[PDB]
């Protein structure tokens, strides 16, 4: 695990206090997919794989973007399973 | 000499530079005298067997406006691509930080064109030409980087904004897929680090470039400079220009301005 202080959903949810309202991806589904707000623009990191994501568009799924960019993540696999990841990566 | 291979014992890691497209990059000294950038190539994405053999072609390229590749450390996992160090970092953040004069903006396009004209002569493909891949040295000169690595291994990803309709649809790479990627790069340069098709999503962008939607003329781009970057975006790849044609269109505007 990279940021151990963000392993709990509620810890991650607090970082989304300064999240811009303009961003069209919800802090709830971002904190659910392992992401926490880093403090600048829309930059989010996975507490587990340390993978960073940004430039969130409308109609994005944080879990799908998690598997699209960091599929070998030991948290994405424990939460959504390899059968979700393989359908996304193998598209 | 050295068989394009560097002894990793002669590499001193000084500072972290950040995560690139194809791996994390560090800064240091090769033989304690030479300033280098060591790219640790990401595990799982690369075959390593496919790269180890074909890398010899890529190393033999030598050009002023191409990031000097010093050598590779293939003897381990991850492989390390040791190259020269580019003080001003990448073009994308560099424009975003800055304000230049427009003759400085055109000059940047001219450095990238001169390097693409060279790769075009050697039948090599960049495949991933964008401001995030071009690097800027301590003298403000742009040099092309991250070439070919794309050819050694989702629903709708971000490089859709840099790709022509034949790449979005059939995934057909050629010197015309790189001519188009250069016109988009000219647009990023004149728009000062702006995102191409910023109002559209990754998926909306695909069914818009396909329909015939193009990038609007940047505020800093003159109506004749916009003609050069618009040449690059022909619906039919065959009626697109060459890096030598483009270089001559660019050098015409440098005299018709100064
Ligand atoms: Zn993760």
């Amino acid at each position: 695990i990279s940021n151990l202080s963000m392993q709990t959903h509620a810890a991650r949810m607090r970082t989304f206090m300064y999240w811009p309202s303009s961003v069209p991806v919800q802090p709830e589904q971002l904190a659910s997919a392992g992401f926490y707000y880093v403090g600048r623009n829309d930059d989010v990191k996975c507490f587990c794989c340390d993978g960073g994501l940004r430039c969130w568009e409308s109609g994005d799924d944080p879990w799908v973007e998690h598997a699209k960019w960091f599929p070998r993540c030991e948290f994405l696999i424990r939460m959504k399973g390899q059968e979700f990841v393989d359908e996304i990566q193998g598209r | 000499y050295g068989s394009w291979e560097i002894d990793p014992k002669d590499l001193t890691f000084l500072k972290e530079l950040g995560t690139g497209q194809f791996g994390v990059v560090k800064y240091g000294k090769w033989r304690g005298q030479y300033d280098v950038a060591i790219k640790m190539i990401k595990e799982g994405s690369m075959s390593e067997d496919e790269f180890i053999e074909e890398a010899k072609v890529m190393m033999n390229l030598s050009h002023e406006k191409l990031v000097q590749l010093y050598g590779v450390c293939t003897k381990q996992r991850p492989i390390f691509i040791i190259t020269e160090y580019m003080a001003n970092g990448c073009l994308l953040n560099y424009l975003r930080e800055m304000r230049f004069q427009t003759q400085q903006l055109l000059e940047m396009c001219k450095d990238v064109c001169e390097a693409m004209e060279y790769l075009e002569s050697k039948q090599f493909l960049h495949r991933d030409l964008a401001a995030r891949n071009c690097l800027v040295n301590d003298q403000g000169v742009v040099k092309v980087s991250d070439f070919g690595l794309s050819r050694y291994v989702v629903g709708s990803k971000f490089p859709v904004r840099w790709s022509p309709p034949e790449v979005l649809m059939y995934s057909k790479f050629s010197s015309k897929s790189d001519i188009w990627a250069f016109g988009v790069l000219m647009w990023e340069i004149y728009s000062l680090g702006k995102m191409p098709y910023e109002r559209f999503t990754n998926s909306e962008t695909a069914e818009h470039i396909a329909q015939g939607l193009r990038l609007y003329r940047p505020h800093l781009a003159s109506e004749k400079v916009y003609t050069i970057m618009y040449s690059c975006w022909h619906e039919k790849a065959d009626e697109r220009p060459t890096f030598k044609i483009l270089l001559s269109n660019i050098l015409d505007v440098m005299d018709e301005e100064s």
